[PDB]
């Protein structure tokens, strides 16, 4: 395939094979991960060599649930304190039902997670489908609403009462 | 020290509720000393918890290290155990703390409650000194929330959910096991002497299920096999532990140097004498292999162990199968070629 045995790329091939920690080969049915999409996605997780919160946030952004269920949530991942709460909040604002369900099933308690401040910030999020809350909160409070107004829980209570 | 502790009255019982688990489940609990008389505990379970006497007392033993079964094997084991404990009124004794085989039976319970009705009286006997939250359980006769999340560096363990009862045994220590083995064995001995509703004269049968195991598990198996009423023991081949050693020794029973796997104190220390004694009394041990032999179903394997292991007459087996409300067991195992039914 090259200029006889005189010319060879075997040394550089052995260097690449020395760096084989990141290469993820694929064989049709002879090994595990028979699916290309699983093979490509799992390469970015183990190849990142990052902490568990990074992998969870990435899988949350991709809107893939089975990837986080299978690769991330495994035996003794040693989740840092406060990471699961932030993951719950991020999955909550982005309208990811599967991730909320998975986090509830894996140790996160809704009674402890929810608080006044977190709900208050949850009511002013933007990373979701278009909603009709702002028109109601501008029609209930006064005739006019100043721009860039944080919707306090009293305003939402008045909206509910209306 | 030399067990110099205050024999104070109990101050922590009531009801717990697991928050953050897969499902919202409650479980009554009460902490008791290791020297509690088993009759009092049976009375507590009967009149103070509204539970009738069981028709089956499946006990589970295993190693305390959080091993992992190979896939497509824990599924059939869990389904068989669930079927055997659901179709017949059964009590499943277990360690209770979320470690080892207890985690697997908890997963098996969780993988049935989402598909079937009913309840399983999975009484758990766990040492009080190993619970990760020894506090937050002191409110007597009150509902106390409990968080199922645990940290690997906590040096303790969290009580497993889906265990819809609890019994806590304490001997003053903290962070050590071994304070409930005597309590569990005494409770099983007292239960097996109770009288079931049948008037022929048989007591509640007991069957010990062995998964994984350990060096002490061989000793407790020998203890089970040497009781005046012998207790049939069911093991599994696919565990890679003392149960796997028992399965390996089941073939070629009644080759010694093959026993060295660095699992004990070299070749200097060996439990081969005890293992060979247990293999000598292999009439009651009923091993299980996935598809390699007959009785591929765990529920069939457990139920058939109590029939042949009883060594009782045909009327006893028929009455037992009648009490369990299992028909195929009587059809296949009892009504067989020339049973010689008495007049």
């Amino acid at each position: 395939y090259t200029r006889t045995q005189a010319q060879h790329l075997f040394i550089i091939l052995m260097e690449c094979m020395k760096k084989k920690e990141l290469i993820t080969v694929f064989r049709m049915g002879s090994e595990g991960h028979q699916d290309i999409d699983l093979a490509i996605l799992t390469a970015l997780l183990k190849g990142a060599n990052a902490s568990a919160p990074d992998q969870l946030s990435l899988a949350l952004a991709w809107n893939r649930v089975d990837i986080a269920r299978s690769q991330i949530f495994i035996y003794g991942q040693q989740w840092p304190v406060g990471s699961l709460e932030q993951a719950m909040l991020d999955a909550l604002v982005l309208d990811r039902v599967d991730f909320v369900k998975l986090l509830i099933e894996n140790g996160v308690s809704m009674h402890r997670f929810l608080t006044i401040s977190r709900l208050e910030e949850l009511y002013n999020t933007r990373h979701g489908p278009s909603n009709t809350l702002y028109h109601l909160v501008r029609d209930v409070k006064k005739g006019n609403l100043p721009p860039d107004y944080r919707i306090s829980l009293i305003d939402i209570g008045l909206v509910i009462e209306y | 020290i030399s067990k110099h502790t205050q024999l104070s009255p109990t101050d922590a019982f009531g009801t717990i509720e697991f928050q953050g688990g897969g499902h919202s489940n409650k479980a009554m609990y009460v902490r008791v000393s290791f020297d509690t008389k088993p009759d009092l505990l049976l009375h507590l379970m009967t009149k103070e918890w509204q539970l009738e006497l069981p028709k089956l007392l499946i006990s589970v033993h295993g190693g305390l290290q959080n091993f992992e079964l190979q896939p497509k094997l824990k599924q059939v084991f869990g389904k068989g155990l669930i079927k055997a404990a659901m179709t017949t009124g059964a009590w499943i004794f277990t360690g209770g703390v979320n470690t080892g085989v207890i985690r697997h039976v908890g997963d098996a319970l969780k993988d049935h409650a989402s598909k079937s009705r009913g309840k399983i009286c999975t009484i758990g006997i766990a040492p009080w000194g190993i619970v990760e939250n020894q506090e937050d359980l002191i409110g007597r006769d009150v509902v106390r929330p409990y968080q199922t999340m645990s940290n690997p560096m906590s040096k303790l363990t969290v009580l497993n959910s889906m265990h819809s009862h609890f019994i806590l045994a304490d001997n003053g220590t903290t962070g050590k096991y071994g304070a409930e083995v005597k309590l569990r064995r005494q409770l099983e001995k007292h239960i097996s002497l109770q009288k079931i509703n049948t008037r022929i004269g048989q007591g509640v049968p007991v069957v010990a299920l062995i998964v994984e195991g350990g060096p002490n598990v061989i000793s407790i198996v020998l203890e089970y096999l040497r009781d005046t009423p012998p207790v049939p023991v069911v093991v599994c081949d696919g565990s890679g532990r003392a149960s796997d050693i028992l399965a390996f020794g089941h073939k070629y029973s009644e080759v010694t140097i093959q026993k060295t796997f660095t699992y004990t104190r070299t070749q200097a220390q060996h439990l081969f004498i005890i293992l060979m004694e247990c293999m000598k009394k292999k009439e009651l041990i009923t091993v299980f292999r996935m598809g390699s032999e007959g009785h591929q179903d765990i529920d069939l394997a457990i139920l058939t162990a109590l029939l042949k292991g009883a060594n009782a007459s045909a009327p006893d087996q028929l009455s037992l199968a009648l009490a369990w409300n299992r028909v195929d067991i009587a059809r296949s195992q009892i009504f067989i070629y020339g049973q010689q039914w008495p007049v």
